[PDB]
């Protein structure tokens, strides 16, 4: 017997199943298209996420040996923000996924500014201004087709995030749920009174029509013909989950496409002064919890940039062997905006800058550049995330899959000052949506029965050269302060 | 509201205003390469409204990515290009709107650009809109008519090449 | 019977040989190392241009099948500022060449400017305060050593540019001579009184002992052995002349390891009131005139920079090809500052930077913004041209290596919104130097023997887009600014 | 309205949609993966061709603006002798897709030798014992899996190539049909008789009860909801169509991911004794043609090779580009075998090899050798087209995506002594499908209505160096010769 979890992701596609005793027996990963049809816009294509979240699960089943029969549940993980819109008889998108990172909806936000709605905002949804969520990607979209905001007060028009979206195109329709930890990335769910803010839905001209049905993070939302599907969380927090955050001012960094810090503020919706996120994630049963969160929109990219149209490298497994072979980035710095700045910058206007460049800087500074970036912001947002919360964190659990650079791990300790906890196993954000299946079906019963998947295959520690960590940082902060508000408007 | 499905009534070489309003002396033109018919010679014009048109059966060539100019090959040989008003391209796209595509063959008359002539009223640097001949040197006369012209329909220079 | 030139430059060294009719009859080329020690640093070593230098004579000589019996004379070019010091008993340097671009002596600058000098340094030298300039590279090197000062008033430390130490190992340790070309970029001669300034020798703390004798740029300095040396003059100078500069209002362009442009203003010493520099040229007997100069640190550099140390080229060549793949930088913006920023800025302190990056940009938005930066810089030292002299060029006259570069020329027209015209000889640097040597040595007579090897190759006019360049021009602005005051002090 | 055509091709899928007057007016690719399971393997998969070429369709429709309402047909073209086998109940695979290359059979063919039938294959299939055609990878199927043989015989186990295959996805399983076209290419099929072959069905141990339902290469086979598939021929003969092949003596020439020459020879079958293939097309109205073919194997693979693997170029197109800096490759040359050797050379044995390299040698020899084993491969088979059918021909027609580089074209030509003549519309392999499409669909009537959209868009004529070629040839004899047996049985 088995649960079977899926994690759609911002760069791809995956499908993981696990046994009782949790461990990993298959995976399948694809990748997909990422469109840029303008600079500062990231877009992706409803029906490729779709063949190939879908495409990935046969495969791993077929990968095992496995049926319908000996599958317990199925538990889903998404990347935030990303909005879609499709006309309900069809099954077809009116637009193309809007991305989380994609800064359209820039004016938009400006707007909202304009009017006074920062307090608000802030306040209940716990968001803050920034093209980054649902809402505004909602309504550029409505906004930019005729037969649009009228269509779906009629409601033939569905809107949705992957969750919600993954969902309905396997509940053949029948189903239209998200679940708490999706709804609050939208900037139109309220966080305290837990559930849609009738003012965002006015002033942003959103139809209470298209909004799904909101929903426990465990629960079984329904069944499906590869059977239930009883687990739904937003990666960032279906990762917080696996590392069993859980509990108060328990805290994991993830290192995928982006960055993602977070730390479970149990019941308590602590109110960020410093760049942060107000938003929820899950105690011990899936059931709500509050928490902070620090965004950082370039990390793992990065490297693709630099393998995919840079084309220094082949894999970015490869950067870990160019990084070091040499020593300094040689008074390079890499500020990787580019989709703008996030916490607790938040400035959609800055765009990717280079620094400190002089004729003997070579490919392999550049690189590791690139990686140092990494750690830059990590480092960012954790100071923040501390100031917030009054913690002082004594060591960072971490994962993703730019975990596996040693040297970024490392690097990322040494200049943190800190040292820096690599779980065993990676594909944590995976394990999440699992527990989150498996719990919720008597697959698991206790998340006890589980403090035990979780050894720490690693351990880094602050090597002599964290004495240097504040210059280099300020190298940092200078450079950053410069690739600002480069767009304009 | 649009007579565009309507039918119009319908009257060496002549190129036909692709824009309306009144013509102008490039010579008046606030940019340089306009003025000193560095980019070639032809005439200018304050705009009217609407729409820009393909002013020789030709085919476009070059569309601006921020769809504020372009350009074309007439099937006799000569070069024409259209900028809108000057330093356009700073609106990024915004007024305007591509009715035709990079490739086509087009009549004189039909539709090549749209645009927002109030937008574009206050926001641009100005809104003079050059109509020049680039090719210069394979043309032995060019003739610049006057006053008032209406697109597709009046002409503004006439050429011999 | 013909003339041998010497071209020593920033990147390599060179040997051209000519026929009275002023064909070119056989090259050497030959690239040498580049050192940077630290960042902001460039130096090459005496001996190795030296070598190259030397070398690259033989092999054109021997290439043609020619002897000692048919050669006229010896022009000789280089590149300017470049201080050396060097033991005059041995022929051995007492350090490394200071080169250019170097910015070392960036402190020093800092005092005198801190004293007041700028505007005498300004009105004397017509130079203006900056480590660019031997003077600083002469004080830091006798100040790095101890039996140095004191070593060089009993002088037995020879000081001299690549000319002069040129000439001096030729001319086997008799001869020691600078031109007046050479002469004015050292921050040490006066232009007016066209003598040594007592109080930069003072204030800098040089002595009078190891200046070489300054003479004419066209008169035998000497004979050697391969017979005598007739020409000298700095490169951007020599190359002033091969276009026949010459006369008022005159100008080029050159596009090579930097970007020289020069106008020649007769005999008048026009003060720069726009970031220029008041220098001394030729008049067509090779005599004195004065002239005003636009100097830009990175061009082709950046090119090699691409090709070299980044690797997305095997060929400078190849730029052409990519950039060309690409119809727009997609934003992006290359300062080339990799060894501070000059005319007109002149910032010592401001560094390489690239921007506008966002996850759409390729390698080839990057080559072709390095091209762009070209075009850029060049129009920048321009418009200054123009207000400083009062005059608006009609045509650029231009040469240099980079100028084979379709594109490049082409997209420098348009930048301009001004024609181009290249030459089809682009060794001119070199002929220059020829000219000065069979001149003065009757191997010619006159001048308008030549008005006649001086054909135009090309011709690049403003095509349709040379009426974006007002914003495209914005671009670099904004990004300039931003690379300003990288380094401290 | 308009007919649509579908090109499932080895390295992708594409989707063309034209209108009547025959315009291309909306087209969709998307690569798909390739595996190589063991190293003269070639294997896809079926899902992937599948959810490619489906994917492939909406795109297009959806790209134009355009519903169920206005198109006429479909066509259909796919890659040749790609074996597959699939649970009927299910719509599922009992395995992955052999590939044309694939040399895994090739025990079995020699078998097939050492027992006599290469006789009666020959002259009963026109094919020739070679793993490069169906029966064998079918066998090989059932033979490597348990429950097959009898599983098929009760019939649950279905058989296809790509048409048929992606007709049943379509049919939604009604429909269980192949071409006439691509039967031929089975091994299983026999040419006169016009129906499969008791023989090889039983010396391969196949079933009738898989074999689908052979027809006409245009007849409504059946009806889909996107209407009625009125189109289907293997991809070659849809290109040998769209050429106006249709007549005696009438021959193009396929650049493509192989090589394909295919020379019409009405209604007579030719035997070929040169190492070719009798295999069928067609005549005017999709009526049953025979035909001559040439097959080889790798051409613009080898191109994706240096692209993919090796590494050298980032787009094919670049290939021009670089194979042109060098006016000779220098003695090399690449034999590439990467999937044995076919016509006229038929080893499964042989395999990539690369030859005359010396230490001077470097990647743009290279590049341009692998271009120039394009037009040596061509030209093989063309000789023995030659031979075998007593007519010379006088131009070349071709068609395919390598025909796009001037530099083969070109060189192509040279290497033959005769000229070669571009066709304006280069997916000519879509433009097959669609009038055996249309046609059938009373879209057209008659060809007639089309010697028109035939426009040749250029015309490669000999060069100088066509003097050169019978040396250059023989260069390419010698290296072929030792690519030969590499392989061991
Ligand atoms: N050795 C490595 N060093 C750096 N980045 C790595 C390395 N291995 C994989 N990656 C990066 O890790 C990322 C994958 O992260 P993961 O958590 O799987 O994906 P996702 O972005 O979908 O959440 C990619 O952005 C990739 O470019
Ligand atoms: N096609 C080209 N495009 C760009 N730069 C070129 C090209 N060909 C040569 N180069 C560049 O031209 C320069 C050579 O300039 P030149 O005037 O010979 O040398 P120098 O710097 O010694 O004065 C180099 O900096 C090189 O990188
Ligand atoms: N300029 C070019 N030179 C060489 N090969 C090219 C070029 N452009 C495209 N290609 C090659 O053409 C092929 C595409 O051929 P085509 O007829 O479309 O595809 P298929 O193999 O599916 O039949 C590829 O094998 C590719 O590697
Ligand atoms: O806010 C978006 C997050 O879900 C990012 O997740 P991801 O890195 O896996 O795409
Ligand atoms: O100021 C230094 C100049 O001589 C530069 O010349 P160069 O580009 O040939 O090295
Ligand atoms: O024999 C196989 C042929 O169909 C090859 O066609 P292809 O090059 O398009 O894959
Ligand atoms: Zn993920
Ligand atoms: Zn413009
Ligand atoms: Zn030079
Ligand atoms: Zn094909």
């Amino acid at each position: 017997k088995y649960i079977v979890a899926l994690d759609q992701g911002t760069t791809s596609s995956r499908a993981v199943v696990m046994d009782h005793d949790a461990n990993i027996i298959s995976v399948s990963q694809r990748e997909f298209e990422q469109i840029y049809p303008k600079p500062g816009w990231v877009e992706h294509d409803p029906m490729e996420i779709w063949a190939t979240q879908s495409s990935t699960l046969v495969e791993v089943l077929a990968k095992a040996d496995i049926s319908s029969d000996q599958i317990a549940a199925i538990g889903i993980t998404n990347q935030r923000e990303t909005t879609i819109v499709w006309e309900k008889e069809t099954g077809k998108p009116i637009y193309n996924a809007i991305v989380w990172q994609c800064r359209r909806t820039a004016e938009i936000c400006e707007h909202l500014k304009r009017d006074g709605l920062e307090d608000y905002i802030r306040s209940n949804t716990g968001l803050v201004i920034d093209p980054y969520f649902s809402g505004t990607k909602v309504k550029w979209i409505l906004d930019h087709v005729e037969g649009s905001r009228e269509r779906a007060r009629r409601g033939e028009l569905l809107f949705g995030t992957v969750d919600t979206w993954l969902i309905w195109k396997m509940t053949q329709g029948r189903v239209h749920v998200t679940d708490y930890t999706n709804a609050s990335r939208t900037m139109l769910f309220n966080i305290h009174t837990l559930d849609w803010d009738d003012k965002m839905l006015e002033v942003l001209d959103i139809p209470r029509e298209m909004l799904p049905e909101v929903r426990r993070s465990s629960e079984v939302y329904g069944q499906t013909n590869i059977i239930p599907i009883s687990g739904i969380a937003g990666d960032q927090q279906a990762a917080l989950f696996g590392q069993l955050c859980v509990k108060e001012g328990m805290a994991k960094n993830t290192y995928g496409t982006g960055c993602f810090m977070l730390m479970n503020t149990g019941e308590k919706a602590v109110k960020s002064e410093n760049g942060l996120l107000t938003t929820i994630a899950c105690g011990p049963t899936g059931e709500v919890n509050y928490a902070l969160e620090g965004a950082v929109f370039m990390a793992g990219a990065s490297i693709q940039w630099l393998r995919d149209e840079m084309k220094l490298i082949n894999d970015a497994y490869d950067s870990e062997y160019f990084a070091t072979k040499v020593q300094n980035t040689n008074g390079v710095y890499v500020v990787p905006a580019f989709t703008g700045l996030g916490a607790p910058y938040w400035d959609p206007y800055a765009r990717g800058a280079i620094f400190g460049l002089t004729r003997g800087v070579n490919a392999n500074h550049i690189i590791r550049a690139t990686l140092e970036s990494i750690a830059y912001q990590t480092r960012d947002v954790l100071e923040a995330m501390q100031a917030d919360s009054g913690i002082r964190l004594h060591a960072l659990r971490v994962d993703g899959g730019a975990v596996a650079n040693n040297f970024l791990m490392q690097f990322q300790s040494d200049i943190l000052g800190t040292r820096v906890e690599r779980p065993e196993v990676r594909e944590v954000t995976a394990l999440g949506a699992a527990y989150l299946a498996g719990l919720a079906v008597g697959f698991w019963q206790n998340l006890d029965e589980l403090q035990e998947k979780a050894v720490i295959e690693r351990e880094f520690r602050p090597g002599i050269e964290t004495t240097e960590r504040n210059y280099r940082y300020a190298g940092w902060k200078k450079a950053v302060k410069r690739a600002m508000a480069w767009e304009e408007h | 509201g649009l007579f565009d499905k309507l039918k119009s009534l319908v009257s060496t070489i002549e190129i036909i205003a692709p824009l309306s309003g009144e013509i102008v002396n490039i010579e008046d033109v606030p940019d340089v390469v306009f003025a000193e018919k560095i980019v070639g010679d032809g005439i200018a014009i304050k705009p009217t409204g609407n729409k820009m048109v393909a002013p020789v059966d030709g085919t476009i060539g070059k569309i601006f990515e921020t769809n504020h100019a372009f350009s074309i090959e007439s099937d006799s040989g000569v070069e024409l290009f259209v900028h809108f008003g000057i330093d356009t391209v700073e609106l990024k796209g915004e007024g305007f709107k591509r009715i035709a595509e990079e490739g086509q063959r087009v009549k004189v008359g039909d539709t090549v650009i749209e645009f927002d002539l109030p937008l574009l009223e206050e926001k641009a640097k100005s809104t003079l809109t050059p109509v020049v001949i680039s090719n210069m040197d394979e043309i032995k006369e060019l003739i610049k008519l006057s006053g008032s012209v209406t697109v597709g329909e009046t002409p503004v220079i006439r050429i011999k090449k």
